[PDB]
């Protein structure tokens, strides 16, 4: 669908700093 | 489960549907009252249920309905009594409802010539509509004001017609009937009254203390367009009483 | 004639040409008179369209007195004239030709056969008639034919008037059709003749001979309501629409008493469509008026039959129709009666208020408050909280109570099903439109000892065995339970469970509801996850929650197997955002200890609910965040009478502002639905989507979330990148709403480091605000709402290359300065350097005085708005004085003329730069340093003689005398401008609005520089010019600002009396003037 | 009847 | 010269007549 | 104005409202009595319902008013016989003739039809019931 699936890498991680 | 109230209020509209049909629609001379009998019974059944449910508001909704019925069906003396608990079910969460309810049993009183039960009523009015209604937070509200008009103007011919003694002339009649007298003040006393049905009171409750019959008959007429139904008919009872007192027998 | 049909309304709003316009005008002249009807009904059907939806271009050609000349059988008898005469405007030749053509024979009261002429055609005549009539009603006054027929045939000739005939023809339609040009036939006499219809009419009756009355008309509409056909009876009613207005405020106000009794019979009507017609024609009475023509009649009381009482016609429109009719049994008819009450709230009058003792004061404040009005300028929490107070109006309080009242009432007595939605419709929409936070007393039933209202009744509805069956009152009353909750927070919040909530009756309704929403929620999960039932949200033990998800169940299939993607009445979809809005409302007042054990139920709800309703789901995770991070409301919790309202309220207000101037670890279960959130963003078109994702990351880059973490690669910023290649070619469609949210999303990325490098950096930000100027779209649209949050950002909250970056900042804000949103910036700007150094405020306020002050002399400022007027006069005072010192420039400023007085949008922004100088004059500067430069700068009152100003129109001595003449010159042109202007044909609604606004703004001036005391030398000049000759008719005679002045009476009461002040500050004391106005002894409310 | 228009000029129509 | 009497305010009493 | 007695002039209900109750008995009573009239009371005894389907024979008597007794075919529906029982018990009978009028009409419909039955039961039972008035047998006013 999405641009991550079009450039076939992953989604990052949701953290606090 | 709380569909058994739907069930029993459903019941109960089939049961004053055939009573409406027999008294009202057919007007049988036949009736008895078998379907009234069943309607308070369910209605009875579903206010006690929604009772033990915490649903005050709801019950009230059923007094209302068989108040209603009551009255509509010729009995304003029984409804008087349900638009009173269902009165007394709302105040606590709901004050103007309650003061719709009691406006209700006032005119059912007023039906069942119970004059001074509807002038305690209306005086739980006033009270409590300057309580929950005429505040800063002083002048009145809206909604309230509008109950204050209907009290004060009814009261005021209520009081004319029923004249109380000492003690039961309550610090609440002699405080209403001091401002339907004029001394000391010109150079606003209307409150929340339009100021030409204040000035016509004024004169009224002037012409009654005078027995000037005459200046009633005048007001009367003059009075005729600005008063509800339920007011001309109290003043018409005013004057009646004026011309030709009760309690005489002759 | 189709395709030209279709084509005309896009036209009004390279192009098309005045000639073009009128070939397509001859042209459907020219096929009316075909052989064939179906090519007239397509002539006459583009006639209508041309006169319903006129070209602008156009409009002007057919109304002007020679604007073309100047640039089976045929049944027409005689000479009718032509389109291209030269005596009259082609709007009168139209009209003939359509009334010998179909309608007329030629002889008195003779109907044209329907074997002649079909009644279709019929009807589409007499149609075109009345759009024609309502542009120019001259035209229906007319003679037939211009030469008599030959007289032996016709022995009387026949007025175009004679077309009211049919209104006893045997077709409904064409019945229908004559009782709308009855009704516009009113509306224009009235409105085209400013009231003064005797006068008007007389002219007419010499012009064309012809007797007819408009009192003949009122018998027509009365007779074709009650018609027989419920198509006619439609028509009628929507006939009475169309003047009732008109007619209570002219001098037949006693008609359109008639005729507001006579409709409210129609309440009673079996077909829905006559019902809704009455609702919409109730919600246009203005109840003042009416209680004001009530208060005046005698004998409308007693109506055919000598009734004893006061006929209470606000009791009976409020109660016995509009009220009424939310019971009604078709859903259509209760919502237009619940949107028709909302519309009379602000209407009604009642003895008694305070604002407003009698009914002439309670129209004297309508007519006043908006054109006395003053040229004014100067965490979020959730839609139905407000913590500030408010100056709500007593009068619309006592209104709203008096309404919610009567509403409640119905809902508590109710009966029938019916009854109850419409009155939960009814209230759900008036919490909308009049909020209970805002308006709390209002709202208030006494119940907390700012309010809750009717709370608890609208609860027990929600918990009834049928109510929440109906998906549509479901919402309604979700909505409405959360907008009575939120209402208490400014006295029901605390500075275990529901901790924050401080008045504790009020936490049983507040778990009632979230519990509910809860549930509702998981039904809707369960239906979108096509799922069975069979922990707050669990419903499958609850008999009233099944019966809920089967028709939440049966609606859900229904929208599977259909594709109407535009459709936004989807009953599912609807309820589900409903649940979710309501959900968001109520979270500003829960705390983690209220949602800590249940938020991994709600995600779990939201990740279902998302791919239907993935905005307000995002909405609802905003809130959870806000919640948790302790950000939402319960964390960050630590007498008057005319003299007042038509010229002392207004007085002291003007006279003030005057002086005033220069004076934790949970975060790691959000992630799939932020993740979902951005795949969404990057697969979808829908801008209200994309608008809350950047919202939702900006929230969580303040929460401090590490941005490089959640978007490797920056994959979501290269791709919020790419579209600036789009917005800026014009290709990304709706893009005025996104571009505030990206630029606000990346100055937030601008002081994160959570890397070593920076995101993206100011630089960059500046370059892409700085592309959308230079990609040529519009500034107001795209470019302004991209320089809004740098300027906040730059000037109020964010080494020293930074001063270099607010250097090319104000340079970006110079070459758009015209717009009064960017003047915004400029005040935002001013006042952030004049806190930190006063040189660099001088240097600024040189360097704007220097670059405004010769565009106001040209006209090049965007200042024909109250708006914009009020800015420019706001960034006045927060310019350094200095920069205005020297009144030189102000003065060379000011003292010019336009271009031309041609156009209306010329005049409008030659007047408001005046106004905007005139002030600054009076304001920041003595009668003596005016006057004396003045004097030195050789200014002369001949700049705007009566010999200027009418070239203008057509295209292209002591200091205190110049002055006076200016300002009074101005005032002849305005009153001109107002009295001699048509609307639609000549002038916009917002301009005739705006010149009032300027008058009122200009005769404000005049007071108090005639009253305050301090321009003695202008007030003796002023009173020497208002009683001289016009020097020669060089200038306006006090006689002709009168004579205009006079005509406004019966339209703008309001700047007619600050006109008789003036004259009283310059001892004008005539009877001629004062004994008219006060009408002294040898109806109109607004003569009143 | 005979009509003159702006834009085209002198048309008959049949009577 | 009419005024109220003390022992019931309904009844009128006469002091200039 | 005998329609009236079901809604504007009976006491307490929400129609009455507008009527101050020193005039809703009296008005009652007077409008019982003049339909009582023979000069009206023939009109007055036919449903409005049946107008609207048509019924139209010639009035006869000494004031051109004397219609005849509605057809037993009209009275087989529903609200039909409900308007023509709301008349025989509001107005009562002036007549023994008008009594054996009326039961000969109540026998001609007696003989979802078990709704009719009821109807017949229920009227042939105020109507033999309206006899046990005591001052004038047959006289609601």
């Amino acid at each position: 669908x999405d641009i991550w699936c079009e450039t076939n890498k992953q989604t990052g991680i949701l953290v606090l700093c | 489960g709380p569909g058994e109230a739907l069930a029993l209020t459903e019941a109960a509209r089939l049961f004053l549907r055939q009573e409406r049909d027999a008294r009202q629609r057919l007007v049988c001379p036949a009736a008895y009252g078998e379907p009234l009998q069943a309607a308070a019974s369910a209605l009875g059944a579903a206010v006690r249920l929604h009772l033990e449910l915490g649903q005050p508001a709801a019950a009230a909704a059923l007094c209302l309905e068989l108040a209603a019925a009551l009255r509509d069906l010729g009995q304003p003396a029984a409804a008087a009594g349900h638009f009173q608990r269902a009165a007394q079910l709302q105040l606590p969460q709901l004050p103007l409802a309650a003061l719709q309810a009691l406006g209700e049993a006032a005119s059912c009183q007023l039906l069942a010539r119970d004059y001074t039960g509807a002038l305690a009523v209306f005086t739980r009015m006033q009270r409590l509509a300057r309580e929950h209604g005429s505040h800063p937070v002083p002048a009145a509200l809206g909604a309230f004001s509008d109950v204050l008009v209907r009290c004060e103007v009814s009261r005021v011919l209520l009081l004319l017609l029923l004249q109380p003694p000492p003690a039961k002339l309550l610090p609440e009649h002699a405080q209403t009937l001091e401002k339907y007298s004029w001394e000391a003040f010109d150079s606003e006393s209307s409150g929340q009254l339009p100021e030409e049905l204040f000035l016509l009171l004024q004169s009224l409750v002037m012409a009654t203390h005078e027995k000037d019959t005459e200046a009633i008959k005048s007001l009367q007429v003059e009075m005729w367009p600005l008063l509800t139904a339920e007011q001309n008919h109290l003043l018409h009872l005013v004057l009646q009483e004026t011309i030709s007192p009760s309690g005489q027998g002759v | 004639l189709l395709t030209l049909r279709y084509l005309v309304p896009l036209l009004q709003q390279v192009s098309p040409s005045a000639e073009q316009l009128v070939q397509v005008y001859e042209l459907t002249l020219h096929h009316t008179q075909h052989q064939d009807h179906n090519v007239v009904t397509g002539a006459l059907e583009l006639l209508q369209q041309l006169f319903r939806t006129p070209p602008p271009e156009l409009l002007q050609t057919l109304t002007a007195v020679g604007g073309i000349g100047q640039l089976k059988p045929c049944r027409i008898k005689g000479d009718i004239g032509q389109s291209t005469d030269d005596d009259s405007a082609p709007l009168v030749h139209c009209v003939r030709l359509l009334s010998a053509s179909f309608l007329l024979t030629g002889g008195k009261n003779v109907l044209v056969p329907d074997r002649d002429v079909r009644v279709s055609v019929k009807a589409l005549a007499l149609s075109c008639v009345g759009a024609a009539v309502a542009l120019h009603p001259e035209s229906f006054f007319s003679k037939l034919y211009k030469v008599p027929l030959d007289t032996t045939e016709y022995p009387e000739e026949q007025y175009v008037s004679d077309i009211l005939n049919y209104i006893d023809h045997g077709d409904p339609q064409v019945r229908g059709a004559t009782a709308i040009l009855c009704g516009t036939l009113i509306c224009s006499i009235l409105s085209r003749s400013r009231f003064h219809v005797g006068d008007w009419m007389g002219t007419i009756r010499t012009l064309t001979g012809n007797t007819f009355s408009l009192a003949d008309c009122i018998p027509l509409l009365r007779k074709t309501l009650k018609d027989e056909s419920s198509v006619t009876c439609k028509l009628a009613c929507t006939a009475v629409r169309n003047c009732v207005m008109s007619l209570c405020s002219s001098s037949y106000s006693e008609l359109g008493l008639q005729l507001i009794i006579d409709v409210l019979t129609l309440r009673n009507s079996s077909y829905w469509l006559v019902r809704t017609e009455l609702l919409e024609t109730l919600a246009e009475i203005d109840f003042r008026l009416v209680s004001f023509l009530e208060a005046k009649a005698e004998n409308l009381h007693r109506g055919a039959h000598h009734y004893t009482g006061l006929l209470k016609l606000q009791e009976r429109v409020l109660n016995n129709v509009v009220i009424h009719l939310l019971g009604d049994e078709d859903p259509r008819v209760r919502h237009v009666a619940a949107a028709s009450l909302i519309r009379l709230v602000p209407k009604l009058f009642y003895k008694c208020d305070q604002g407003q003792a009698d009914p002439v004061v309670a129209v004297a404040r309508d007519q006043s408050s908006v054109y006395l009005k003053l040229l004014m300028h100067e965490t979020r929490i959730y839609r139905g909280y407000n913590l500030l107070p408010s100056i709500t109006d007593v009068t619309m309080e006592n209104n709203l109570s008096r309404v919610i009242a009567a509403v409640s009432h119905e809902l508590i007595t109710s009966t029938t099903r019916a009854l109850t939605f419409g009155c939960c419709e009814a209230l759900c929409l008036l919490s909308t439109a009049f909020p209970v936070c805002i308006w709390s007393l209002g709202w208030h039933c006494g119940v907390p000892p700012c309010t809750v209202g009717m709370a608890t009744m609208i609860l027990t509805l929600l918990s009834s065995a049928w109510f929440p069956l109906d998906l549509s009152a479901h919402q309604d009353a979700l909505i409405l339970a959360g907008n009575l909750l939120a209402a208490s927070a400014p006295k029901s919040l605390r500075s275990e469970v529901w901790p924050a909530l401080g008045d504790r009756a009020l936490v049983p309704m507040v778990e009632q509801l979230f519990s509910h929403l809860l549930k509702v929620i998981n039904i809707c999960a369960h239906v979108l996850d096509d799922v069975a039932p069979g922990s707050l949200g669990s419903f499958y033990h609850l008999p009233s929650y099944l019966k809920l998800h089967d028709v939440l169940k049966a609606t859900h299939a229904n929208y599977k197997v259909t594709l109407d993607l535009q459709n936004s009445t989807e009953k599912f979809g609807g309820f589900l955002r409903s649940a979710l809005d309501v959900l968001s409302q109520i979270l500003e007042l829960a705390t983690l200890q209220d949602i800590g054990k249940c938020v991994e139920e709600i995600l779990g709800y939201l990740k279902s609910c998302f791919s239907r309703e993935p905005m307000m789901a995002t909405v609802c995770v905003q809130q959870l965040l806000k919640t948790l991070f302790g950000t939402n409301l319960a964390s960050q919790f630590d007498r008057p009478g005319l003299y007042h309202y038509c010229f002392m309220a207004p007085y002291t207000h003007f006279t003030q502002a005057l002086a005033d101037a220069s004076l934790h670890n949970h975060i790691r279960l959000f992630e799939p639905l932020v993740i979902k959130a951005l795949k969404q963003y990057t697969t979808t078109t829908c801008v209200q989507l994309q608008k809350q994702v950047l919202d939702l990351l900006a929230q969580l880059v303040q929460l401090r979330v590490n941005y490089c973490l959640l978007d490797s690669d920056q994959v979501f910023i290269g791709f919020v990148l790419k579209q600036f290649e789009y917005i800026e070619v014009g290709q990304f469609r709706e893009s005025e709403a996104i571009i505030p949210n990206i630029f606000f999303f990346l100055v937030l990325l601008s002081y994160e480091r959570y890397h070593s490098k920076q995101i993206i950096g100011i630089p960059k930000i500046i370059q892409l605000c700085d592309g959308i100027m230079a990609s040529g779209r519009k500034a107001v649209t795209h470019a302004i709402p991209a320089l809004q949050p740098i300027v906040h950002d730059l000037f109020v909250l964010r080494g020293k290359e930074l001063e270099t970056q607010k250097e090319v900042v104000v340079s970006m804000l110079l070459r758009l300065i015209q717009y009064h949103q960017v003047l915004e910036m400029f005040i935002l700007v001013l006042q952030q350097c004049h806190k930190e150094n006063e040189d660099k405020w001088k240097r600024l306020s040189r360097q704007i005085a220097d670059i405004i002050l010769p565009m106001l002399a040209k006209q090049q400022m965007h200042i024909d708005s109250h708006e914009a007027l009020g800015v420019l006069n706001t960034l006045f005072e927060i310019l350094a004085p200095s920069s205005l010192r020297p009144v030189d420039m102000l003065l060379r400023s000011m003292f010019v003329t336009p271009n031309t007085m041609a156009s209306v949008s010329t005049v409008q922004l030659w007047i408001s730069g005046i106004l905007a100088i005139l002030r600054v004059l009076i304001s920041q500067s003595t009668e003596d340093i005016v006057l004396s430069r003045i004097q030195e700068l050789s200014f002369s009152p001949y700049l705007i003689s009566c010999t200027v100003i009418n070239r203008l129109r057509d295209g292209d001595n002591l200091p205190e005398e110049t002055f006076s003449r200016f300002l009074l010159q101005l005032v002849g042109i305005l009153l001109e401008d107002i009295v001699t202007k048509q609307l639609k044909v000549e002038m916009s609604e917002q301009q005739h609005t705006f010149y009032c606004q300027e008058l009122g703004t200009l005769l404000m001036c005049l007071i108090h520089i005639f009253k305050s005391g301090m321009f003695r030398r202008i007030t003796a000049a002023a009173t020497r010019l208002f009683r001289s000759d016009g020097c020669g008719g060089s200038f306006y005679t006090l006689d002709s600002l009168n004579l205009r002045a006079r005509s406004m009476i019966t339209t703008h009461p309001a700047l007619v009396l600050l006109w008789c002040q003036i004259l009283l500050l310059v001892n004008h004391t005539d009877y001629r003037w004062w004994a008219e106005v006060q009408q002294t002894p040898k109806g109109m409310c607004n003569r009143e | 009847y005979t009509a003159r228009y702006l834009t085209l000029g002198t048309l008959h129509y049949k009577c | 010269x009419t005024r109220h009497w003390q022992n019931n305010w309904w009844i009128l009493y006469h002091e200039f007549c | 104005m005998v329609e009236s007695l079901q809604s504007v002039l009976a006491l307490g209900h929400k129609r009455n409202s507008g009527v101050p109750a020193f005039l809703t008995p009296l008005l009652r009573n007077i409008i019982i009595s003049l339909a009582r009239l023979p000069l009206v009371n023939s009109y007055t005894r036919v449903p409005p319902l049946v107008w609207k389907l048509g019924w139209s024979p010639k009035p006869g008597g000494d004031f051109g008013t004397a219609f005849p007794e509605i057809p037993v075919e009209f009275l087989q529906e529903k609200e039909v016989f409900k308007e023509f029982i709301y008349r025989i018990n509001t107005l009562g009978w002036t007549s023994r003739t008008q009594f054996e009028e009326t039961w000969a009409t109540l026998l001609g419909v007696l003989v979802e039809r078990t709704q009719i039955n009821v109807l017949a039961v229920q009227a042939i039972t105020s109507l033999v019931l309206s006899a046990m008035t005591v001052p004038v047998a047959g006289n609601p006013a």
